[PDB]
């Protein structure tokens, strides 16, 4: 079940409301101020990275289970979705519809967007893919 | 006059 | 330079020379003859802004 | 608008000459006139802007400096005045520079 | 103690004439001017033999910097009233006061500036990544000194010339108290 | 605009961690228990 | 700001000034009065302490390296020849995130790890001119700047350092 | 200098082509033009400027350069000028620059 | 299936946080797009900003405090003098002493 959460169920959960649009109005105050803004906010896919934490100096390293039962920590990893950031403008002429236009910026980075715990021998976690003796090395019972 | 500020769906 | 700063009193509009003349008109302790006004003001002859005056 | 510095040049002081002779003899209007120089100040503007791409440094001794109402002045003395080559010696030469953003 | 003495570097004094003067006129009359009223209210001016510069505003004041000795600067706050005198505008000159000397010097060593700062951390002032250079802030006299690691020394809001050499030779036993290696 | 202040990552990391280290499912109780480790049928 | 520093997780001024956005020249003129005003305060009644020094380059080095993702091993290096980089006077006067960049950019040569000065820059902000520039003076005092333990055990030579 | 001269002949070109509608609305003849273009023809080669192809205050011969100004700096005893678009006669001598950097020391 | 990321923990996250790198995006700049136009004036004489006002308000007879800054481009010091003395407030408006005419 997990896994087909986080494999599938993530992104498309991020794909229902991806888009968010702020329309600014041409606000017509004068002459010399007639064009309306819109700015779109968009998010692409999503990518989960393997278990870790980050210390209080900022130093982040693989986190594995042995350690966090230790160490009290959360056994989590960092999602991250690609961002890509759109502004339209278009000269609004009293009493017409518009013709939204790209106006040449179109920025598109990762954002950070927080942890999520990983269930232990899953796809995600570092145990998937460890043999029995790699267990016995990172200490976890067979 | 308008809120200046809207967001469509 | 000052005789050059001081502007003509030929203003733009007949308004503007009626706000200096009552402004000039106030700060006076006694009240002034036409006279004193037209060496204020070089309009020696009948001139509306007189005339809006009164 | 464009600034009537010009006119303290070789080809606007000419200009000048000319127009004034001929006021003086009566065959142009004096306001004409001032057309005439308000419409120079426009072409040479242009044509020193767009057909001109020598470059020429001064280097010398600041005798004197002004600047007021944006037009600087400076006086350099005895200053080398290089073209594209050749140096140019100067015992004196004064400069006069107005805006270089036109004042709408 | 120490064996040096500070050399000056800078003097900020101020002097009046209590009148009016025309910027403009100035400006156009005067040899040196330099009037931009959108981006200053004053006139700036300079001269050459003693090499100081003097801002005139509209109000009669003038503030004259530059000057490399109390002497040197009457000599340039004469010049620069006569020269408002030969203008025509009435300029006759009055109180002169040092509003600031700056001054400068080496100690010719080293400084853990650290070691400095832990001790009198009631008057040092050290941020290594915004400013290179110690800030310490002497309580008697009221002086602002600026210690850098190459083992140079500024120093600045002194009113009076003792002051200066009274402040860096109570600053050189805690200077040497402190020096590297 | 900064977009490190206009995403807040600890808004999914705290309600993630919240509803599974209690087991209120929100922001249903006893969703999440502690693993039982008497013994391995347990 | 301050609350880091008690802390002993101190950041730097820029990283500070990248979610918070204010210039630095009231940046600084405020930490110094809120340092004052603690300080009046702690003798009403402490506050600082070897941490509250406003260098302390030795806790910048971990985060940094983690940047780059070298190993604890490079790290310990770089710590070391940061804290012998205050013996020498050309260096010592310099910014700590400098010191620390270029201490590790050092090290990042000594070990042999394919990162380029191009990027190191790129994702620490510093300008290699500067990273080079500050290079120059640290190439000389060479010897002086390796871990005796490390070079003796053979892990690391004084060979392997690019000579300009 | 072939450039000031080529530079010359397009202003008074210019001007004369330019000038022509006002002068129709003044009602004046033509024949003005060519006694305007004239006059000022001669006066520029009687100047023999160029080649043709025709204290402490303020108190041709004189050597003057009208330009503009991009941006004047200066540090503590020296002043540096960007100008550009301007013409200068040194030496009853006439030459034209797009750009020109003034560098002297105040003493 | 969702993409997993092989690169070094430590290098991922070095975009997250406070980060000594520094934002280079120019979106929605709002504060740098105004803040950038700022112009100083200065207060001319009397006798030639008074009798401007005069033809703006034979213009129109109802102008803005706005449009009027633009339109003289002084500091609204000296022009609330003048102002106050010639108009009246209820948007200025002329004085019924000299609109009356």
């Amino acid at each position: 079940s997990f896994n087909q959460f986080v494999d599938y169920t993530l992104q498309d959960i991020i794909c229902e409301d991806s888009t968010l649009i702020l329309e600014q109005l041409a606000q017509h105050t004068t002459e010399s101020d007639n064009i309306s803004r819109k700015y779109e906010i968009s998010f692409g896919k999503i990518y989960v990275t393997k278990p870790m934490v980050n210390e209080s100096d900022g130093v982040t390293h693989a986190l594995y289970p042995q350690e966090a039962r230790l160490r009290n920590l959360t056994y989590s990893s960092g999602l991250f979705v690609d961002v890509k950031k759109r502004t339209y403008e278009a000269i609004d002429v009293p009493g017409r519809e518009l013709k939204y236009e790209l106006i040449a910026e179109e920025s598109e980075g990762k954002v950070f967007i927080g942890r999520l715990p990983i269930m232990l021998r899953s796809k995600n976690c570092y145990l998937s893919e460890a043999t029995e003796s790699d267990l016995y090395k990172l200490k976890e019972c067979p | 006059l308008r809120r200046k500020t809207r967001q469509l769906k | 330079a000052l005789q050059a700063n001081q502007t003509d009193i030929s203003k733009s509009h007949d308004s503007s020379k009626l706000l200096w003349a009552t402004e000039y008109i106030q700060k006076k302790g006694k009240p002034v003859l036409v006279n004193e006004l037209l060496d204020y003001l070089s309009m020696k002859k009948d001139d509306k802004v007189i005339e809006l005056l009164k | 608008g464009y600034y009537e510095l010009y006119r303290r040049s070789t080809i606007g002081n000419s200009l000048v000459d000319a127009l004034d002779t001929l006021i003086s003899d009566g065959r142009i209007e004096a306001s004409l006139a001032m057309r005439v120089l308000e419409t120079f100040d426009k072409v040479v503007a242009e044509t020193l802007k767009d057909n001109t791409q020598s470059k020429l440094t001064v280097k010398g001794n600041l005798d004197t400096y002004g600047f007021c109402d944006d037009v600087w002045t400076f006086i350099v003395k005895n200053c080398q005045v290089t073209v594209e080559q050749s140096v140019i010696s100067v015992d004196k030469l004064r400069i006069v520079a107005c805006n270089s953003k036109k004042s709408e | 103690t120490s064996g040096i003495v500070p050399t000056l570097q800078n003097i900020v004094a101020t002097v009046t004439l209590g009148c009016r003067l025309d910027l403009k006129t100035v400006a156009l009359h005067a040899r040196n001017a330099e009037y931009n009223p959108k981006r200053f209210a004053a006139v700036i001016m300079r001269i050459r033999e003693p090499k100081t510069t003097a801002l005139i505003f509209a109000s009669g004041k003038m503030v004259v910097t530059g000057a490399k000795s109390e002497d040197d600067s009457k000599l340039a706050s004469r010049k620069y009233a006569r020269i408002i005198q030969k203008i025509g505008f009435a300029a006759k000159f009055t109180d002169f006061k040092i509003q600031n000397i700056v001054g400068s010097c080496d100690v010719k060593f080293p400084i853990r500036l650290e070691g400095l700062a832990f001790s009198h951390g009631t008057f040092s002032s050290y941020e290594p990544e915004l400013f290179p250079g110690l800030i310490y802030r002497m309580v008697k006299p009221k002086i602002v000194l600026l210690i850098f690691v190459s083992g140079k020394i500024v120093l600045t809001g002194a009113k009076q010339r003792e002051e200066i050499y009274q402040a860096f030779e109570a600053i050189y036993p805690v200077l040497s108290e402190f020096r590297k290696m | 605009f900064n977009m490190k202040l206009a995403i807040n990552a600890k808004t999914i990391t705290s309600g993630l961690k919240y509803a599974l280290a209690t087991g209120n499912w929100g922001e249903r109780a006893g969703v999440s228990q502690v693993l039982n480790r008497y013994t391995y049928s347990s | 700001l301050i609350g880091c520093r008690r802390a002993e997780v101190a950041r730097t001024f820029k990283e500070i000034q990248s979610l918070i956005h204010v210039k630095t020249k009231e940046f600084g003129k405020t930490l110094n009065i809120m340092k004052n005003i603690l300080r009046g305060k702690s003798e009403d009644g402490k506050i600082d302490t070897d941490n509250m020094s406003g260098a302390q380059n030795l806790t910048y080095i971990p985060r940094f390296c983690s940047h780059l993702g070298l190993p604890m091993q490079v790290t310990t290096s770089a710590e070391y020849t940061a804290k012998k980089c205050k013996e020498i006077k050309e260096i010592a006067g310099k910014s700590p995130i400098t010191i620390a960049v270029v201490s590790i950019y050092l090290n990042i040569l000594l070990f042999q790890i394919p990162i380029t000065a191009a990027k190191v820059g790129q994702t620490l902000q510093v300008t290699e001119g500067t990273i080079k520039s500050g290079y120059k003076i640290l190439y000389e005092h060479r010897d002086k700047l390796v871990d005796p333990q490390l070079i003796a055990n053979g892990v690391v030579s004084l060979d392997n350092l690019p000579g300009v | 200098n072939a450039e000031a001269s080529r530079v010359y002949e397009i202003i008074v070109e210019s001007v004369v082509n330019e000038v022509r509608e006002d002068f129709e609305n003044a009602g004046i003849d033509e024949q003005t033009l060519q006694d305007l273009k004239n006059i000022w023809q001669k006066k520029l080669t009687e100047t023999k400027v160029t080649t043709f192809s025709w204290d402490y205050l303020i108190s041709p011969d004189e050597n003057l350069m009208l330009c503009l100004y991009d941006k004047v700096t200066r540090t503590k005893a020296r002043w540096k000028c960007s100008l550009k678009d301007g013409v200068v006669t040194i030496n009853r001598n006439d030459y034209t620059f797009q750009k020109a950097q003034v560098e002297a020391e105040w003493v | 299936r969702i993409t997993t990321l092989d690169e070094t923990v430590g290098v991922t996250m070095s975009h997250t946080g406070m980060s000594m790198r520094s934002d280079n995006s120019n979106f929605l700049k709002v504060g740098r797009e105004k803040a950038k136009s700022n112009i100083k004036s200065i207060r001319m004489p009397k006798k030639e900003i008074l009798d401007y006002l005069f033809k703006l308000f034979d213009e129109y007879d109802y102008w803005s405090l706005k449009g009027l800054k633009e339109r003289t481009r002084q500091p609204e010091a000296h022009l609330k003098e003048c102002l106050d003395k010639v108009a009246t407030l209820v948007k200025y408006t002329l004085r019924p002493e000299y609109k009356k005419l």
